């Protein structure tokens, strides 16, 4: 649970800045008094103290070697500690790493994170060439350099992957120079071999005894050791030939006659009416008008209401096992057009109408 | 002139006030419910005026909220151990009250050192300013921080952003001295004239009894206040007006 | 304890509304005996705790 | 302690093996010498390695050659348990004449 967890390593040129991040995981800085720091082992060394930033009293403290040149600082809101490394130099090459002490009555550095490698000199990709033609029972090598990444050194694999025409990708084979080790698809196994040259930073495939089902765009691809992972950095390939929900919905309008009558109805989509308590009325906006409440019905408090406009002549109702509201409206006038629209007021302790519907038009005349 | 001074120390350097020669009320400070804190030991707060003493002492700093409870008898922690403790046998009075409007700021008000490094723990009156880099580990720090090397006073960030724990609080201790010597310092309390050849009840300068208070020609020594009797009891007094 | 053979009613009993520790605008509850659970009342009474004592229980 | 000289040879020493993967972290003083494949993508894999499917363990190449960091250590780590039992572990007495 307690664990101090960084990240922001890579390639800097000298001159520039590399900022590397720790974040506070299981615990919090400000509020404890925790103090995190940078320590640095540079290639021949061992640990170098590099700063060490103590949010809750305001200050950072700096070993002589980064004076004036490192910034260490920190975000209390996002519990991290980051490292602002400026004016860069060869000689700062090194494994930086996150560490904690806690506030006194001795103290010291309990805790440590992973380390990440900063490498500054004068951005990763896979570079791979040495596609064309071969005939049938003759063999053709493949090279991928590692740009950006060191195979061996950074436990970084490489292997090869192929595309058939007609297929989709096949994994041909993988090489683990850390560990010396290299592994084969079934497909390959007996005819084709994995190496690489750690000198030059290179992967290999040598393919033997090729035939005519094995063209295929070649690719390399990087595979870091590791919980999850997977093939992020690929090569650009070459090619290698072997040949010779709420709403209310509503319906129910048209025309009516004056002194008629006419059903609206509403079905209640992505709610249920009676045992949510969601109640269902009825609003309309008359041609030259702005909304007017008609009606309000309460199946599961068996409660009706009504504006005073339409009071003694609607009726509203609803049926539950349908969940669908309804509006009667008797002895319709022609002051009574309107497209009539239905609204959602859930129980509360104050409330409103937020959901409405479609509506539809009742045209009142003769 | 301590309870609402406009500056108080940082607590690894914690002020001592001397107040001496004066009348003490301490109910106008107890009922001003400006403290949370109003914590006596032994004598309650509005009792306590009815002590005189001959020196009271305000011991006056800021602290972090949820460091109040360490200053108190008893008590381990970065205050109590390394900044300012406070005695198994204290009966004095431990007052204190947010500050977060007084020594606090957005960025953080610095101006409040204490200490986490110290190579023993205090004395119940002990104060320590020593600069010099405290060493937890193996390696000699010969003035300088290092590995296992750390100044031993860091600020506090009071800010009025903090949780109530972390905001500052205003600490004043006092401690209530009383000696053979005649008091310098007695409470709000009225005095009367003194009757002699009846029965009494007494109160002189926080001296209590029943007795006749009869004049006398004791020889007492220019600087003696009270007389005893062969069973070691108080048989005379000087009258403190 | 359940009353939906006492408090609820087919056409659905109404007669109780719903709208501060203790307080003692509104609309009623649709009680039904063809409902489920969520619908069935229930007479819930809420004992709030010298004047009263329990029985002392005693013996031959 | 550093065994550059015991645990490391030219070309590779691989007698050594760690995990790279397991579905979880271990507890304290838990080992795990499981050998299944691990599936560290969405593709099944069945048994086997693949596309995203990697054998849980990884063998160290320890080489005299390697920087510092990479070359091999060995670890011996001193667990004391106070039990019920009699203690048997106790260090000198410091007798006297």
């Amino acid at each position: 649970e307690v664990q101090l967890v960084e990240s922001g390593g890579g390639l800097v040129q000298p001159g520039g800045s590399l900022r590397l991040s720790c974040a506070a995981s299981g615990f919090r800085i400000y509020s404890y008094y925790s103090y995190i720091g940078w320590v640095r082992r540079a290639p021949g060394k061992g640990e170098e103290l590099v700063a060490r930033i103590y949010p809750s009293s305001g200050y950072t403290y700096y070993a002589d070697s980064v004076k004036g040149r490192f910034t260490i600082s920190a975000d209390t809101s996002k519990n991290t500690a980051y490292l602002q490394m400026n004016s860069l130099r060869a000689e700062d090459t090194a494994v930086y790493y996150c560490a904690r002490w806690d506030f006194a009555g001795s103290s010291g550095l309990d805790y440590w994170g992973q380390g990440t490698l900063v490498t500054v000199s004068s951005e990763v990709q896979l570079v791979e060439s040495g596609g064309g033609l071969v005939q049938p029972g003759g063999s053709l090598r493949l090279s991928c350099a590692a740009s950006g990444f060191r195979i061996y050194s950074y436990y970084s694999y490489i292997g090869w992957v192929r595309r058939a025409p007609g297929k989709g990708e096949e994994l041909v084979a993988r090489i683990y120079p850390s560990s010396g080790y290299t592994y084969y698809a079934d497909s390959v196994k007996g005819r084709f071999t994995i190496s690489a040259d750690t000198s030059k930073n290179t992967a290999y495939l040598q393919m033997n005894s090729l035939r005519a089902e094995d063209t295929a765009v070649y690719y390399c691809a990087r595979w870091d050791f590791a919980g999850s992972s997977g093939l992020d950095y690929w090569g650009q390939g070459t090619l290698v030939t072997v040949s010779s929900e709420v709403q209310l919905v509503e319906s129910g309008g048209g025309l009516v006659q004056p002194g008629g009558s006419l059903r609206l109805s509403c079905a209640a989509s992505g709610f249920r009416i009676y045992s949510y308590y969601s109640y269902i009325g009825w609003v309309r906006r008359a041609p030259g008008k702005g909304e007017e409440l008609v009606a309000r019905i309460y199946p599961s408090s068996g409660y009706t209401y009504y504006a005073d406009s339409v009071k003694g002549r609607f009726t509203i109702s609803a049926d539950t096992s349908k969940n669908t509201a309804y509006l009667q409206m008797n002895s319709l006038r022609a002051e009574d057009t309107a497209v009539y629209y239905c609204a959602r007021w859930d129980f509360a302790g104050s409330s409103g109408l937020d959901y409405w519907g479609q509506g539809t038009l009742v045209t009142v005349s003769s | 002139e301590v309870f609402n001074a406009t500056r108080f120390a940082s607590v690894y350097a914690w002020n001592r006030k001397r107040i001496s020669n004066c009348v003490a009320d301490y109910s106008v400070l107890y009922n001003s419910a400006s403290f949370s804190t109003f914590k006596c030991y032994g004598v309650s707060p509005t009792k306590l005026n009815d002590l005189c003493f001959t020196n009271v002492y305000a011991d006056s700093f800021v602290i972090r909220g949820d460091e109040v409870r360490q200053i108190a008898p008893g008590q381990t922690g970065k205050i109590a151990d390394y900044n300012y403790k406070l005695p198994d046998d204290f009966t004095g009075c431990v007052i204190a009250w947010n500050s977060n409007n007084l020594d606090s700021k957005v960025g953080g008000n610095y101006n409040y050192l204490y200490r986490l490094f110290r190579k023993s723990n205090l004395k119940p009156f002990e104060r320590d300013i020593s600069t010099e880099i405290y060493q937890a580990g193996s390696t000699p720090c010969n003035g300088v921080e290092g590995f296992n090397c750390y100044f031993p006073l860091q600020s506090y960030g009071f800010q009025p952003t903090n949780g109530v724990g972390y905001q500052p609080y205003r600490v004043v201790v006092l401690s209530f001295e009383l000696l053979h010597a005649p008091a310098t310092v007695c409470g709000p309390k009225k005095s009367t004239n003194l009757v002699k050849n009846k029965c009494v009840n007494f109160n002189f300068n926080g001296l209590t009894g029943t007795g006749v208070l009869t004049e006398s020609n004791k020889k007492f020594l220019p600087f003696q206040q009270f007389g005893r009797d062969i069973a070691d009891t108080t048989d005379a007094v000087r009258d403190p007006q």
